[PDB]
């Protein structure tokens, strides 16, 4: 509530429950190879 | 020397833990080698 940012980019999609925990940068391995990769220096929130 | 890492060979680190986590082992090895170089340079300064 007390930080400022240049811009906020929101990305939305749908996956199964088994893949929800895979959005973590380390856990991205299976998803990242073909579908969706989150940067190692990611700064933000993941909401599902 | 190992400096508490899964291996002491640099390339083995790059082919056994994947970029998301091998950075930690790389960092540990980096700190160990840098400390050793520090000790060598300080000994050299005193001897000089």
């Amino acid at each position: 509530n007390d930080l400022c940012f240049t811009n906020v980019y929101a990305d939305s999609f749908v996956i199964r429950g088994d893949e929800v925990r895979q959005i973590a940068p380390g856990q991205t391995g299976k998803i990242a190879d073909y579908n969706y990769k989150l940067p190692d220096d990611f700064t933000g929130c993941v909401i599902a | 020397s190992n400096f508490g890492a899964i291996s002491s060979v640099l390339n083995d680190i790059l082919s056994r833990l994947d970029p998301p986590e091998a950075e930690v082992q790389i960092d540990r090895l980096i700190t160990g080698r840098l400390q050793s170089l520090q000790t060598y340079v300080t000994q050299q300064l005193i001897r000089a």
